[PDB]
């Protein structure tokens, strides 16, 4: 009857572990994808000059 | 298309100018007759060309010509089921045009251009071609032989010759954008096919042999090695190997082995029959042989051959089973070549590369994933054999380093009779670890716990017997006898099987599992008897043991049930006393 | 750019190229096969009569009509960023994974350059490494360059896996801020197999340790020359981060057998007469520079530490492979094998163990006052065991004193009790803690090598 | 046994090392013969 | 049961540590995902800027500037050879070229674009000057300088 409790203990630990890894990943993963996108967009704005530079050194 | 003239002739080496624009390492017919050769140190408008066969009889003025092609393997359907030499020459077209010997100056092809295969071009023109892509099948002994594009080609398809008969040589479909494509395409031995992801080992490998998998698995894609003095039954295994397998394509190819025994392979091979379809065994097979005497640089290539060809088949999605033996002799050729090239030796006498080419022979394998997106098995099991007679000469201790599992076979244990005679105490396989997940999935779930448990048995006999056995089994105490009595059983059943019994010479996990299970389970209760001091040498005569005694002989259909009755009886023989 | 055509004689080794006057020494060249395949090499030997280039992979299919050599870099040189970490990084630096190039930062030399003696202090801090035995008796002082000597059967890898994760710096024992030493390790897998490769993968990813490492890989079935690079590449990486950015860096080579192994294959195609027993006699020089570029630097904060891991071709400590390391590096821990037969894991052993240092990173104000003491005790304890264990076997089992029966059982305790430590960890405290338990059995009238105060401070 | 064993190896490796140098030395002799007679081609 | 009291304490203990630290590796997993995500992001960026560079540099011959730009790169290489003999550029370039079509060491021949080739000092060398080879380096060069410049 002590075995029943201990097995049951595993449950609370496992479900809660499960649920926590299952939720944390969800929010984070789709937030990472979003931030990656949002740094593209930061770049987007001003991006030309580098090419201009590269062209300029080789150009003569 | 590049033609030269002979200049000097120093035995195997020949030198001939009239050749620049040559390419490093190629075929080349040389002689008025012409014989295959090989470019090594080129210079200016000459190269040194090594014409493998007995050069004798060549004069000067004979033209020289190159194919501008490295030594390659020819890979297409129809290759299977036959016998060939190092540079892939099928003996039957030989036998007819030589009588006895093999004469020099014979040219053939791997695949006879005389057979018209009928097929299906499994796609449609108007498509995208990609390397490694699919193309079309014929069947040859019940095979889905997927004739695939050689990799590194791509573009548009136009016009697709439909089904129907074509001999091999005839092309299939074509690209608009130039270049057709034939059925088969050649591959250089040296590179290895590009593949897309090695994948971790974690996949079992069956062989059915008790001792094989339960104790010393290798995993599929595993890589082992086996020594074994001869005159001691080592071929047995090699036979059984292919017999059950777990793969479905057998390639066996060693090279050089004192005459007669190399012929034994040849003869017993057709007699054995698949025990999975009842179809003749030779059907799903491919053998390359090469006998001592055979030309030097033949032999050097030999392995590599086998290696490539294995990859081919592998590439088609099957699971394969290469075997090779006489690796110990393999180095031989290598010495020889390095004799005739003046490069110092090193170590004992085998040049240095023997920690590399030896290496690469093994790397290429594991759990490849095709470009065709499927899975294909390339385990190699490393025969070696020194009648140098040691576990220390270079060759062996090199393999040992790279590959992972060592299945020592030894004569001594064998002399008492008990075949296979894989001597357990000296064998090992680093492998087990990563197999554990799949292990526990499929068999039982207490499964590991058994293997480790039972091994201890013998262990605790080894160092007991060792000493104390020079008193027999009667000056021992209680449990002392008990160990070796059980030991007996591990050795009279769990060990020794046979390869001459339809009833047993094959297993499955789930079968062995019960076997072993019972043997702990009778033993722990054996100890409860002696722990109360019961008659000992009585336990040793109870009818229960005979139900073990027959256990191997239990057939696989009856196997479940045979545990079923038997097992619970064990529970009851101790209640009796 | 410029660029030489005039390839004129080949052999399995190097090959011939006429006219050079601007291809200096040690130049890294690539050669376009003209069939759209490119390969490379070094420039050893140069003259007013012709340059020759070190074929890197294989000759296979070259001509003498077209093809060309091409000067790629003039000094072997390469970038190192602190973007690095996490990237799974094959030698030559075009890494694995799917992730794109590494952005350079500082492109620097790859031979290293000697570190003039007046620039490095004697070391004096202590690395807490998880294997007790090592940190008990011996000492992995942060400077050091201890080497682990292995064989077939003894696992070399697993051991090295161990000190992988269990490694920490414990600042407080001395008594300072943690922040000061940010932590990382090189680790270069040089010479792995199928299985061996597939092993270390997870060892990082499981404990998340991939976050403070870079994995050089080698596969051991790529052209020979790549191997004779991957150490020296791997080092410099750390050097940047080591001195310039300050970290405490572990550097973990694997089986230098596979080093020599490869290294010689040069020499048998260059010919310097390897008068030595299977290896080029200019050996030592090279193994010099590889085991010598790590340590502390005065007037800087971070430091390096090398871990060589290598197996002798037989037991005999006299095939030069393990031997020369002996001279070169300091210290020496070995594994034994007789421990292995009995099963205690992970067998290390102590009877030939040592550490050249272990006189710093000791005692008060640093460590704890008792390493320095209990060091020798155990040493001296174990010794008198083994003597005894001879004499059972050649005279009697009660033809012994009983002044022995305690050292017997002390040898067992020190045996399977202590040495074994499972794949659980330990900690330097916990170590010494149970180190005291180790002593306990012995009467206190025999323990000459210990200051009186501690004797009652523990038991 | 494990000692006098231990001697025997020692013989082996040294008996062997003897001849590495043998060849290497001998090699060089060839080099001379050919280099030398390459200019007994003359011209 | 008396026994039961002694278990129930302990199974909270062992699991509690294996819980938070277990969560750490999950939380750290997200961090590994954040790092990777970012690392993907830098590759598109650097590649894109590369692509445009290719396009502009490839638009160098079509653009109204092209015979003018020619003789620079022609000169730069020509300078590198201390002897001379050849100078090959397509039937695009070559007609336009009047400078060293007039001068040289005389003779211009054949044809294979984004660069100019030539030979000098016998046929031995082949020294050329690809615009793309200056690119392949320089791209590698101001790598990082560009990313700072960009995200800046």
């Amino acid at each position: 009857e002590a075995e029943a409790k201990a097995k049951a203990l595993e449950a609370q630990y496992r479900e809660r572990e499960r649920a926590e890894t299952e939720a944390l990943l969800a929010r984070y993963r789709e937030r990472a994808e979003a931030e990656a996108k949002a740094v593209r967009e930061k770049a987007m704005a001003r991006l030309d000059e580098a090419v201009a530079l590269v062209l300029k050194e080789v150009l003569p | 298309m590049i033609q030269g003239v002979i200049q000097k002739i120093a035995g195997p080496a020949v030198i001939a100018k009239g050749m620049l624009g040559a390419r490093m390492y190629d075929i080349c017919k040389v002689g008025e007759e012409g014989l295959v050769g090989e470019i090594i140190r080129l210079d200016g408008d000459t190269a040194f060309v090594q014409v493998y066969e007995d050069t004798s009889g060549l004069k000067v003025g004979e033209p020289v010509v190159s194919t501008g092609l490295p030594l390659a393997v020819e890979l297409g359907p129809g290759m299977l089921n036959g016998i060939y030499d190092g540079i892939q020459r099928p003996l039957e077209r030989i036998r007819e045009k030589t009588g006895i010997y093999i004469t020099r100056g014979v040219v053939v092809h791997a695949l006879d251009r005389e057979k018209k295969w009928a097929w299906t071009p499994m796609v449609k023109p108007g498509d995208e071609v990609r390397g490694g892509m699919v193309l079309g099948t014929v069947p040859e002994f019940g095979f889905t032989h997927k004739i695939l594009v050689p990799p590194d080609v791509r573009g548009r398809v136009k016009e697709v010759k439909p089904a129907g008969e074509y001999t091999v040589e005839e092309p299939v479909v074509v690209l608009e954008d130039g270049t057709e494509l034939k059925m088969y395409h050649t591959w250089p031995v040296r590179r290895a096919r590009p593949v897309q992801r090695k994948l971790d080992p974690n996949t079992p490998f069956l062989t059915g042999m008790r001792i094989l998998d339960v104790l010393f698995p290798v995993a599929m894609g595993g890589t082992a090695a086996i020594p074994g003095p001869f005159g001691s039954g080592k071929t047995v295994t090699q036979q059984s190997l292919a017999k059950w397998s777990n793969a479905d394509v057998v390639v066996y190819v060693g090279c050089g082995e004192r005459g007669n025994e190399m012929t034994d392979v040849l003869v017993e091979f057709p007699e054995l029959t698949d025990p999975k379809t009842g179809g003749p065994l030779m059907h799903r097979t491919v053998l390359i042989a090469n006998t001592s005497n055979m030309p030097v640089a033949a032999r050097e290539a030999s392995i590599y051959v086998g290696v490539t060809i294995a990859e081919y088949f592998r590439d088609q999605g099957f699971s394969v089973a290469l075997m090779a033996d006489s690796t110990s002799r393999w180095a031989e050729a290598l010495r020889e070549i390095s004799s005739r090239l003046e490069e110092m030796p090193a170590e004992e006498g085998y040049p240095p590369y023997l920690a590399a080419r030896l290496a690469a022979f093994y790397e290429r394998a594991g759990k490849v994933i095709t470009l065709g997106g499927e899975e294909g098995a390339v385990t190699i099991v490393g025969a070696v054999s020194p009648p140098g007679g040691d576990m220390s000469e270079p060759v062996t201790q090199s393999t040992l380093r790279i590959v992972g599992a060592f299945w020592r076979l030894d004569a001594s244990l064998a002399f008492r009779r008990h075949f296979p005679a894989i001597n357990w105490n000296g064998s090992y396989s680093l492998f087990t670890s990563a197999l554990d997940p799949w292990y526990r999935e499929n068999v039982a779930e207490d499964y590991p716990e058994l293997r480790d448990a039972i091994s201890e048995l013998l262990q605790r006999e080894a160092g007991l017997q060792e000493i104390v056995q020079l008193v027999g089994p009667d000056a021992l105490q209680d449990a002392e006898r008990l160990v070796i009595e059980v030991g007996r059983i591990i050795r009279e059943d769990f060990l020794q099987q046979n390869a001459y019994h339809e009833v047993d010479a094959y297993c499955s996990m789930k079968k062995a599992y019960g076997i072993m299970k019972m043997i702990l389970a009778f033993y722990k209760e054996a100890e409860a008897a002696i722990k109360r001091g019961v008659s000992i040498d009585e336990i040793l005569q109870l009818p229960v043991l005979e139900r073990i005694g027959r256990a191997r002989y239990v057939s696989e259909e009856e196997f479940p049930a045979y545990f079923e009755e038997a097992m619970k009886e064990i529970q009851g023989a101790f209640k009796a006393l | 750019k410029k660029e030489y055509t005039g390839i004129t004689y080949i052999s399995g080794p190097l090959l011939f190229v006429e006219n050079a006057k601007d291809l200096a020494y040690g130049a890294i060249v690539d050669i376009k096969d003209g069939t759209g395949r490119v390969r490379g090499g070094q420039v050893i030997e140069v003259s007013e009569e012709y340059a020759v280039i070190q074929v890197f992979e294989e000759t296979t299919g070259l001509d003498l009509a077209t093809t060309s050599v091409s000067l790629v870099e003039d000094v072997a040189r390469l970038g190192v960023s602190k973007e690095m970490l996490g990237r799974r990084f094959n030698g030559i630096g075009k890494p694995i994974d799917g992730l794109p190039p590494i952005t350079p930062e500082k492109r620097l030399p790859i031979t290293g350059l000697p570190l003039n003696p007046v620039a490095r202090r004697k070391p004096e801090q202590f690395i807490q490494t998880g294997i007790s035995t090592i940190d008990v008796m011996n000492t992995l002082v942060r400077g050091q360059k201890l080497p682990i000597f292995s064989g077939s059967g003894l696992p070399a890898n697993e051991i090295a896996a161990q000190i992988a994760r269990q490694a920490t710096v414990r600042p407080d024992l001395s008594g300072e801020g943690e922040k000061e030493e940010p932590f990382a390790v090189v680790f270069a897998a040089m010479g792995i197999t199928q299985r061996e490769l597939s092993y270390f993968i997870q060892e990082f990813e499981r404990t998340g340790a991939l976050s403070r490492s870079v994995l050089f890989l080698n596969k051991a079935d790529d052209p020979t020359i790549e191997r004779i690079l991957t150490p020296r590449m791997a080092l410099t990486v750390a050097e940047y981060l080591a001195f310039e950015h300050d970290y405490h860096v572990l550097v973990i080579l694997t089986d230098m057998t596979n080093y020599c192994e490869a290294l010689r294959e040069i020499g048998a195609a260059r010919e310097e007469i390897p008068g030595r027993r299977g290896y080029p006699g200019y050996m030592y020089t090279d193994l010099a520079t590889i085991y010598e570029r790590a340590g502390v630097v005065e007037g800087k904060k971070g430091s390096v530490t090398q871990i060589p891991i290598l197996s002798m071709p037989d037991d005999d400590r006299t095939h030069p492979i393990p031997d020369l390391t002996g001279y070169i590096t300091e210290g020496q821990i070995q594994l034994s094998r007789e421990l292995h037969r009995k099963g205690i894991y992970p067998p290390i052993d102590p009877l030939p163990s040592l550490s050249r240092l272990m006189n710093n990173g000791v005692g008060k104000g640093k460590t704890r006052e008792d390493h320095k003491q209990v060091s020798d005790q155990l040493y001296s304890a174990y010794a008198n065991g083994v003597d005894i264990r001879k004499l059972v076997a050649i005279i009697g089992e009660d033809a012994l004193t009983e002044n022995d029966r305690r050292y017997l059982q002390f040898a067992d305790a020190f045996e399977r009790f202590f040495i074994n430590q499972g794949q659980q960890n330990r900690s330097i405290e916990e170590s010494l803690q149970i180190a005291w338990a180790l002593l306990s059995m012995l009467p206190q009238g025999e323990l000459k090598r210990i200051s009186k105060d501690h004797i009652g401070k523990y038991y | 046994i494990p000692g006098i064993r231990a001697q025997i190896r020692f013989i082996q490796q040294v008996l062997e090392q003897r001849e590495r140098e043998d060849t290497f030395r001998l090699k060089r002799i060839k080099g001379k013969i050919e280099a030398r007679e390459a200019e007994e081609e003359g011209g | 049961e008396e026994k039961a009291k002694a278990l129930l304490q302990a199974r909270e203990r062992a699991l509690e540590a294996q819980y938070r630290a277990a969560l750490r590796r999950a939380e750290s997993a997200g961090e590994l995902l954040v790092a990777t995500a970012r690392t993907q992001a830098r590759g598109e960026v650097l590649e894109e800027v590369r692509r445009r560079v290719r396009e502009a540099l490839e638009a160098l011959p079509q653009k109204p500037e092209w015979p003018e730009v020619v003789r620079k790169l022609a000169l730069e290489a020509l300078e590198a050879l201390p002897g001379a003999k050849a100078l090959v550029a397509n039937p695009e370039d070559l007609p336009h070229l009047e400078a060293m079509a007039r001068e040289r060491g005389v003779e211009l021949q054949a044809e294979p674009r984004l660069g100019v080739r030539a030979v000098g000092a016998e046929g031995k060398t082949q020294v050329e000057n690809s615009l793309l080879a200056r690119m392949d380096r320089a791209w590698d060069a101001m790598s990082s300088k560009v990313a700072q410049a960009l995200w800046g």
